[PDB]
């Protein structure tokens, strides 16, 4: 059987493409989609180095039948209140996100650390040469098989959440959108992700097709 | 508050009895007189494929509230089993077993059963319920496959 992907893993340190992947799914569907409590995308505030363990029965002096927020956070209420702005998403999990993550010490003692990157930071791009936006590598063969770069997939990555917020609004409100694998905004949208946070970690990054055939597995 | 309960957990059986993991048993006690104890089940547990579990089935009573299903429903072991997860008394610990946590009224029966079943292949390291198991398995993997594999016979239908 397929193997269980675990939340830690998946929030914290992925050490495997697959699960980078994996993180821009539930990503996908923490925004336009089901909204979860384990399955979140946002670094958890009761991490074992940060707050509890946390260990059966809480330690606090509150009521522990009257949880404030310790274990409820909600990213779709922030993505929803910014109105799916890609810099403000961009920046705070690309950008933000990583950069509290760093804060857990404890799990960079042995792997390379993530290294945050700023949406202008990949407009402006420093380590490459900053050519034509539309084609600077050239390649040949499948089209989708081409592995862009990280302004690529960051403007990607954009693009995305706007045809995927006008996709929600054309539905309601309290609409939920599932994710599917031939829906090329969807899928746009998790290769964008995956491949941006896999970047972040020092990991090579994927083609379209690849992570497609995998994401959709 | 009763009655409320009563109505979900009658919606659990209903659906479980749709559609349910290969293996997994989960049933309510059958109350003296016909009658029926929806409050109350005995579910069994088998071990996961490809883990020194496989071929075990573990059965664990699993007690409901009024509360329900705003609170969450405590599964205790029978009888309790080596597992840093789960206490002497037999209580299982779990992040969706705890309403503070990550426990969801709208959690089905389903998702709690086979969370269980994952724990028993990925203890939780931060919950030291089992003091002898968390220690045997921090400092020897070894002799803790001995006695994990031996527990699977051990409750293996025969």
């Amino acid at each position: 059987t397929q193997r269980t992907f675990p939340g830690c893993t998946i929030r914290n340190t992925p050490s495997e493409p697959i699960h980078c992947i994996v993180w821009a799914k539930y990503l996908f569907n923490q925004l336009f989609g089901e909204e979860d409590a384990d399955q979140e995308v946002s670094p958890d505030r009761a991490d074992p180095e940060a707050a509890w363990e946390p260990t059966e029965a809480e330690a606090r002096a509150r009521a522990s039948n009257e949880d404030g927020d310790i274990k409820r956070i909600s990213t779709k209420e922030w993505a929803k209140s910014t109105g799916y702005d890609p810099v403000k998403l961009f920046t705070k999990l690309f950008k933000d996100d990583i950069r509290y993550l760093l804060t857990m010490d404890k799990l960079w003692r042995k792997r390379k650390p993530p290294v945050p990157l700023d949406w202008a930071e990949v407009q402006s791009q420093g380590e490459e040469t900053n050519a034509s936006d539309q084609q600077n590598e050239p390649q040949l063969g499948l089209k989708d098989q081409q592995v862009l770069d990280v302004k690529s997939y960051a403007r990607l990555f954009s693009k995305s959440i706007e045809t995927l917020r006008v996709h929600l609004a054309e539905k309601g409100d309290g609409a939920e959108l599932i994710w599917d694998k031939d829906d090329p905004s969807a899928m746009d949208f998790v290769t964008s992700a995956a491949n941006l946070r896999m970047h972040i970690f020092s990991m090579n990054m994927k083609s379209r097709f690849d992570i497609k055939s995998m994401a959709g597995n | 508050m009763s009655g409320i309960a009563l109505s979900r957990l009658a919606q659990e059986r209903k659906a479980w009895r749709k559609d349910h993991p290969f293996g997994f048993v989960a049933v309510p006690t059958k109350n003296p007189d016909g009658t029926m104890n929806l409050m109350n089940w005995e579910c069994a547990i088998p071990g996961k494929k490809g883990t020194p579990w496989e071929g075990g089935l573990f059965k664990l009573r699993m007690l409901f509230k009024d509360d329900y299903p705003s609170s969450p429903p405590k599964c205790k072991f029978e009888p309790p089993l080596f597992h840093p997860n789960v206490y002497p008394s037999g209580t299982v610990c779990l992040s969706i077993l705890e309403e503070d946590k990550d426990w969801r009224p709208a959690i089905t029966i389903k998702q709690i059963l086979l969370g269980i079943q994952e724990l028993l292949n990925e203890p939780n390291i931060q919950d030291p319920a089992q003091a002898e198991a968390y220690t045997i398995y921090c400092q020897n993997r070894v002799e803790y496959e001995k006695r994990v594999r031996a527990q699977a016979k051990k409750f293996a239908p025969s």
